[PDB]
């Protein structure tokens, strides 16, 4: 009763301690910034391999191999130089919506529907690739799934929780329960210390790896949050999400920062990904293209279209060499 | 993983002998397969190679015509059939695993070996030293040179050491003059540029004595080096 | 005279509609269907085939043009060659185009066994080798000679000629014309008769437009191939019956019936490619 | 030029054959989507098939391999995940006839008809409807008319009037009836002719699909 | 109604945080921006001959 009360007090005291550490936008600061101008970026390699749509991808630490999931019961990986397979992994459930490749690049990840995530050994004995543990637990399906190191793994399911693992002993050793909707997404900061989680309820929260409370709550979107990333420098996030909108929030002054959005576009965002330095920010959209922000001045600076379907997943390499993007055509794009 | 090998003893010269290597603990499928041989008194020499698949065979020009090579994946077995077998052919035959792609180990086991016995353009790797007396806790450095600059445009340089223990089958140490194998402890390391090769074994800890061999991969046929011995 | 020019008028400008036609159907399958399906193949080899035929359409209108030959023995021991073997892979291709789809209509779950692009491949690959059985023979054969006037080039045999043209002619006929028929009026019979049958065709006045679409284009396609190959095959066998005395009336029929067979080629992308809801795309 | 790389080329166009082979195998295999309310007869009709947030059934029948999944044991943002079943073969709706009373179950079970029938992913995919527990539904008229849960049902309380009238309202439901055909089969346990029916709807969509890539329809 | 005591909680933790003014926060965003222009191969177009791809 007097309890909700105290709770609206609350997220009024919240917002207006946010308005008092607000003192000017991004845009007025950045006005004095020579933009970007209009990248043109050609795609340079296709990876035809797929047969059914693509739902995840990631990239390697080395920035050369990158793994592929599909919905026919594949994830494939794939060196980006040579378009070469090296591996071609079949799943025991066809149902695969995420997928992650290991830092140290000696494992994979995947999940989907079966609310199960499989880590695979890629480098082993015997020269096949083999199911190295399942982790059970979660009670839906998994949307996301990052490695911390090769026995931490950090899973969302869409049960509203996400749930840190230690892979060795195959149980959930955190389970971080704030969320209200479906989490969508998770991204984890450069240190590995903490990660960002939005959910169906328009809602993206911080978690603390070590400790496993939420820090903080970041709102403004109106719709699902289907994608988040980490700045390069770890103090700031773009999400998007179903309202065709993509923002930066930051951490310290806890609150939005940009707002990236264009009255022609009216197709939700699928994935998010920022560049090498973080100047630009890459969407991806269900109107088939790609879409380039300046991060900074929040106008698109590129388009890059070749996609017959919506694209799915999206992803900058480390060194910030290339871009690749999946989408729903079976075909991953290289771009450049 | 075991590759044992068998089809040796007497053999009358001219006549016609197969060896049948069987391979029981990996996926014998998705490896390609290696005959190499070395004479009674003389370094490793490469024989034969089939894909993954079957796909692709290359045979050394000594043994082209007369050798040849297949495999049953499903028996998990390869074979060597040799016709025509000269007294130059009497050596012990070896059973070598090898899969190839980014990033792989190839060269990586070894079998035991067949004692097969008869009765009576390519690049030159050279080992320059043939024996070097080394010290428990010292650290040596093997040499190696190469006619053709092993460094190719991609920026792999195609260079394995391997070494081969006394009474015991090589065992792979460096592939790609940089990286170590697996289960090699790190006091081994690979260094060098195109044609001049260096392997450095520091604080060189006993029972690890032996002929250290020196193979390119750049190009067919695969020719191994003369061969360094270490002794207290 | 002016028949004379207007003959080899109307081969030049079938020549070119037949060209243009397959050519843009065949780059509009490479960028934009990319030949994906199990079908697109089938199309594309069509295509393919009636350029080829159609393509040497200017040689028999030079050679009425001025009467003659006038390009020796090194073109026409392989001009002849090519029409010969591409009025064969095209005839080929639309009796396995009319099989596909009977198999695909009338037997569902052996067409999902058979019917993959691979194997659209397959029976594409194989349809080219063994048209090559008469492709071959005509390249061997196709001799020149020095005609009554000046030059011609047709096919010569050893004795007796009396038993081998003829030979020739009948099964040409044969394997040109009534298997052809055969299959592909059966297979678009059984076709229809199963699709008067199909709960998604049944009913609900537009989806009975649909099925009267369906069977009329079916129809026109049956039609169009009836129409332009029947009459040169029956002059050709009414001449080799029936003496026929030379006039202005006989050459001029003989070239019209050409023009048909030709015909057939230049106007099938059309009907396979033009009239496909799939490039309707 | 591809010194060490012409095996890596190699086993990629080896695996990819595999690729190649395994997606042709199962491109000859029907999936089928199974839903339904709970406590309906949707588990029922898998022991009429001769046979964790997703179950799988796989069960032949003349020559023809069916792949069910059944998704009713995953609670989530139906939205979130419903587009991976996007070009499945057909969709097998289960409703409980024995429910027109019991709680309205027939009015969820017709909202949930309606949201999945005009789904924006599934316009098209044919729709074949069980009206499980038709033996049960005959003692359940003769005390409890159909009036309750249809307020404007005007008839005699027989089965072949209320159930015909009941399959009348769910077939109605969907506004493409020119493009998606809509299957009614009242389950029967006798001779298991529930798979006779589903294989009849899957041959022919199967029928309308190759027509369909053939460019005919 | 126990979730009420633990929103509540996580409300009042959430409140006791130490904010940085949007100024700063966006000063510091494009300094890194700016010390990290060259070394993004994406913002300016590498020759070919240091490209990969
Ligand atoms: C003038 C003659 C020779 C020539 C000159 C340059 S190239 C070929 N050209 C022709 O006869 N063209 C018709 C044939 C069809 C046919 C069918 C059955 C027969 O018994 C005889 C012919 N062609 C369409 C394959």
């Amino acid at each position: 009763d007097q309890l909700r009360q105290e709770a609206e007090q609350l997220k009024n005291q919240i917002r207006d301690a946010r308005k008092a550490c607000a003192d000017a936008t991004l845009s007025q600061i950045t006005n004095n910034i020579d933009p970007v101008g209009r990248i043109q970026m050609r795609t340079r390699r296709t990876l035809r391999g797929h047969l059914a749509k693509i739902y995840a991808m990631h990239w390697g630490t080395d920035s050369r191999l990158l793994v592929s999931a599909s919905q026919d019961g594949k994830l494939i990986i794939w060196d980006s130089y040579t378009t070469n397979k090296v591996h071609a992994i079949p799943l025991r459930s066809s149902w695969v919506m995420t997928c992650a490749y290991a830092p140290s690049g000696n494992y994979v990840a995947c999940g989907g529907l079966d609310n199960i995530c499989s880590i695979y050994n890629l480098k082993t004995r015997e020269g096949n690739v083999r199911v190295s543990r399942e982790l059970a637990g979660h009670t839906g399906y998994l949307s996301c799934c990052r490695f911390l190191d090769d026995n931490q793994i950090v899973t969302s399911s869409g049960d509203t929780t996400c749930a840190l693992w230690d892979i060795e002993t195959g149980q959930q050793t955190t389970t971080f329960t704030g969320h209200t909707g479906d989490v969508m997404s998770l991204s984890l900061a450069p240190d590995t210390r903490l990660f960002v989680s939005g959910a169906c309820d328009a809602s993206a929260k911080l978690w603390d790896v070590r400790e496993g409370m939420c820090r903080q709550t970041f709102t403004g979107h109106e719709s699902d949050i289907n994608a988040i990333c980490f700045f390069p420098n770890g103090n700031a996030f773009a999400t998007g999400s179903d309202d065709a909108t993509c923002r930066l929030f930051d951490l310290r002054a806890d609150q939005e920062l940009m707002t990236y959005s264009h009255d022609n576009i009216i197709c939700g965002i699928t994935s998010v990904s920022f560049s090498k330095s973080g100047r630009l920010l890459l969407a991806g959209y269900d109107d088939f293209n790609c879409n380039v922000w300046d991060a900074l001045k929040a106008d698109r600076a590129g388009v890059l279209a070749g996609h017959d379907n919506r694209v799915s997943c999206l992803g900058v390499t480390d060194d910030g060499m290339a871009v690749a993007t999946g989408s729903w055509d079976s075909f991953l794009k290289i771009w450049n | 993983v075991q590759l044992v090998e068998s089809g040796g003893g007497l053999v009358q010269p001219g006549g016609s002998r197969k060896l049948s290597c069987s391979a029981s603990g990996f996926a014998f499928s998705s490896f390609g397969m290696h005959w190499v041989r070395q004479a009674p008194e003389k370094g490793l020499e490469w024989v034969a190679y089939i894909s993954s698949g079957s796909g692709t065979i290359y045979y050394a020009d000594t043994v082209k015509g007369r050798f040849t090579i297949s495999r049953d994946d499903p028996k998990n077995t390869l074979f060597l059939q040799m016709t025509s077998l000269r007294s130059e052919d009497t050596a012990m035959y070896y059973c070598v695993r090898s899969i190839y792609y980014y990033g792989s180990s190839p060269f990586d086991f070894w079998g035991q070996g067949t004692t097969l016995t008869v009765s009576s353009s390519d690049i030159v790797m050279t080992q320059a030293t043939s024996s070097v007396p080394v010290t428990p806790g010292e650290s040596v450095s093997i040499s190696c040179r190469s006619s053709k600059s092993l460094l190719h445009s991609n920026g792999n340089t195609y260079l394995y050491w391997f070494l081969q223990r006394p009474g015991q089958s090589p065992q792979l140490l460096i592939y790609r003059m940089s990286n170590l194998a697996s289960g090699v402890p790190d006091r081994f390391s690979g260094s060098g540029s195109g044609t001049a090769f260096t392997l450095t074994i520091s604080r060189l800890e006993a029972e690890d004595v032996g002929v250290y061999y020196c193979m390119q991969h750049l190009e067919y046929p695969l020719t191994f080096g003369a061969g360094t011995k270490l002794e207290l | 005279l002016a028949l004379a020019i207007a003959i080899t008028a109307l081969y030049s400008i079938v020549c070119v509609v037949g060209l243009f036609g397959n050519f843009l159907v065949m780059y509009v399958i490479v960028r934009y269907t990319k030949m994906k399906t199990a079908t697109n193949i089938y199309i594309f080899n069509l295509a393919l085939a009636d350029a080829l035929a159609t393509s040497t359409l200017p040689f028999q209108s030079v050679n009425y043009l001025m009467g003659t030959w006038p390009f020796g023995n090194i073109l026409c021991k392989i001009v002849i060659s090519i029409d010969y073997y591409n009025m064969f892979t095209s005839i080929f291709t639309l009796c396995t185009m009319s099989v596909d789809r009977y198999i695909a209509v009338c037997h569902p779950v052996k067409a999902l066994d058979f019917r993959t692009p691979r194997n659209a491949k397959i029976v594409n690959v194989c349809n080219w080798i063994l048209s090559s059985a008469i492709g071959l023979p005509v390249m061997f054969m196709a001799t020149t000679k020095y005609r009554q006037g000046s030059i011609d080039c047709t096919l010569t045999f050893s004795h007796p000629t009396w038993y081998w043209e003829n030979l020739l002619k009948i099964c040409v006929f044969i394997f040109a014309f009534i298997m052809p028929v055969l299959i592909i009026t059966v297979c678009y019979g059984l076709m229809i008769l199963r699709l008067k049958s199909v709960r998604m065709l049944s009913g609900s006045k537009e989806k009975d437009r649909n099925l009267r679409r369906i069977t009329r284009m079916v129809l026109v396609v049956v039609a169009v191939f009836i129409v332009c190959w029947t009459p040169i095959h029956i002059y050709v066998i009414i001449k080799a019956l029936i003496t026929i005395p030379e006039t202005t009336f006989q050459t001029v029929s003989w070239h019209f019936c050409i023009a048909l067979g030709y015909t057939n080629s230049c106007l099938n992308p059309v009907l396979y490619a033009f009239l496909d809801e799939n490039f309707k795309r | 030029l591809s010194a060490e790389d012409k095996a890596a080329v190699e086993r990629s166009k080896m695996i990819d054959r595999n690729l190649r082979e395994d997606g042709e195998k199962a491109a000859r295999e029907v999936k089928l989507l199974l839903l339904g309310a709970g406590e309906s007869g949707k588990s029922t009709i898998v022991k009429q098939m001769k046979i964790t947030g997703i179950v799988e059934t796989h069960f032949t029948f003349k020559d023809l391999h069916f792949k069910m999944f059944d998704v009713g044991g995953q609670r989530s943002e139906r939205k979130k995940w419903i587009h991976c079943f996007e070009g499945v073969t057909a969709i097998i709706f289960c409703v409980a006839l024995s429910d027109y009373d019991l709680v309205n179950r027939m009015h969820e079970s017709m909202k949930l008809f309606d949201s999945i029938c005009n789904n924006k992913w599934f316009t098209d995919t044919s729709i074949i409807l069980f009206l499980n527990k038709k033996d049960l539904f005959e003692e359940k008229i003769k005390k409890s008319p159909l009036t309750i849960c249809y307020p404007e049902y005007a008839g005699s309380n027989t089965y072949e009037e209320a159930a015909a009238y009941i399959q009348c309202q769910f077939e109605d439901l969907n506004k493409r009836k020119d493009t998606k055909e809509i299957y009614t089969h009242f389950t029967c346990a006798t001779d298991t002719k529930n798979v006779q029916f589903v294989f009849d709807a899957v041959t022919d969509v199967i029928i309308k699909n190759n027509l369909k890539d053939c460019g005919l329809f | 109604i126990a979730q009420a005591r633990k929103l509540v909680e996580q409300l009042k933790m959430e409140a006791n945080i130490d904010r940085i003014k949007v100024s700063k926060a966006a000063a510091d965003l494009m300094a890194y921006c700016e010390a990290h222009a060259k070394e993004d191969p994406l913002l300016t177009p590498v020759p070919a001959s240091e490209n990969p791809f």
